[PDB]
């Protein structure tokens, strides 16, 4: 999964 | 409000204690109680709210993905019917996830966003609104899926418009918003080219503004810049 | 019983799904529902029950330790009074922990232990009874602390007596029971010499019986034997 | 903490 903050 | 009898300051204190104990459900309940006192939230308090619910919904999302994967395999050609149990339990987790998202969205709508006038608060809350509609979108399949996606897009877009007018390109809230809106494009809106463009332009504009920053601000901004690069590497 | 309307087999299936999703509170609720169907549990089902509650109470114990440590520091000479909040929140977690322990002990008393006639089931359940009284002992401070400790000791001792008569020294249940009873001696009963003796004798008697085992049984037994050695290294 | 199972 891609990075999110 | 089960937290209605607790002092606001005690709720904030206990949210911090719950964080140290990795009790994120408790942390979220404490911070919901603090929001429901009706006062605006400080910067630290906003981040306690977001950390709490991000951890709770993050666990739910991880569980939902495991169960969805098991469910799809049970539906492949050649699988032995296991009955309704996998679907039922995926639905149970899904409903609990939707409930957490609705709770967060409810706090933003009553009345965090409408009282948020400074860019740092308003952009933060609108980013959250986009994020929690995005999590709803991840599990949506019905008559409302397009509307959920558009609600996420609309919140992110208002946040983006404010952030471009009112914050520098290295502002960590602005960077994190762009990171997540880029993921929205890639994973939700089936717009990988928009996702890649947004991540690249955000990274480059931030790079050019790093020279204005202190060492500590530089560390904060470059951390999120590295996440943008990580995603670009994943996608290209 | 909120699980009263669900099929026993569906509860077991969903416990396994919850495990895969790392949803251990759900897993524990499913397995409590299965126990409350009133039928004895198979070996696999007993281990689903234990895995579920061990993970739930393990998280509570970790949180309690964090909060207890913060509380003791707030009580040291030179600390700025923070108010009742740390104590209150430690008490909240403590009460939830005690509730989980009472739930497990209740399942063992109604009526898992009384129907358990085979060594592998009876020793397993009595080990659990010792374990959950041990967790109660870890947080106990009142008129009942000595009685809680003695309840743990008594359950472990009955389990030990059965295991020595009915199982080989490499049996993994017997090994795990001895491991945990040794920790009871060291950490709860202030009997480190008993703890060390029990771990060493258990290890040595198991070593001498490994030659009787298949490769797979050997792997199971030596895994727990390594934990005994690890503890002995910690203690000597 | 010591090991238990
Ligand atoms: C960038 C990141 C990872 N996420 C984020 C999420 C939504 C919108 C924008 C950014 C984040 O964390 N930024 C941050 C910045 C300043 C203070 C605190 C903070 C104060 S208190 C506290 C705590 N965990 N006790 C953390 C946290
Ligand atoms: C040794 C250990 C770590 N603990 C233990 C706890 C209390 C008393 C005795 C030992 C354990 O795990 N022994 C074990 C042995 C056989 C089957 C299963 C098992 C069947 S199903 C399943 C699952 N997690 N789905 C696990 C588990
Ligand atoms: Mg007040
Ligand atoms: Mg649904
Ligand atoms: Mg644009
Ligand atoms: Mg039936
Ligand atoms: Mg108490
Ligand atoms: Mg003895």
């Amino acid at each position: 999964f891609p990075a999110t903050v | 409000g089960a937290m209605g009898s607790m002092e606001r300051a005690s709720l904030i204190q206990k949210a911090k204690l719950a964080e140290q104990a990795e009790r994120y459900e408790d942390m979220a309940a404490f911070m919901k109680g603090a929001v429901e006192k009706g006062e605006e939230l400080s910067c630290e308090e906003r981040n306690l709210l977001s950390v709490a619910y991000k951890n709770v919904v993050g666990g739910q999302r991880a569980a939902w993905r495991v169960l969805s994967s098991i469910e799809q395999k049970s539906n492949e050609e050649g699988s032995e019917e296991k009955g309704p149990e996998v679907r039922e339990y995926r639905e149970k987790v899904e409903t609990e996830l939707q409930g957490v998202c609705d709770t967060v969205l409810g706090l933003l709508d009553s009345h965090l966003i409408k009282e948020a006038g400074d860019a740092e608060s308003r952009v933060f809350y609108l980013k959250m609104k986009g994020d929690y509609y995005r999590y709803l979108a991840e599990v949506a399949t019905g008559d409302d899926k397009k509307r959920i996606i558009d609600s996420a897009r609309s919140a992110y877009q208002e946040a983006m418009d404010i952030s471009k007018k009112e914050m520098p390109p290295t502002n960590p809230i602005r960077l994190g918003l762009a990171l997540n809106f880029s993921v929205f494009h890639y994973e939700i809106a089936n717009s990988p080219e928009e996702a890649i463009s947004l991540a690249k332009t955000t990274f480059d504009e931030a790079m050019a503004d790093l020279h204005t920053l202190s060492e500590d601000s530089y560390k904060d901004s470059t951390l999120i810049m590295q996440l943008l690069r990580d995603n670009l590497t994943l996608w290209t």
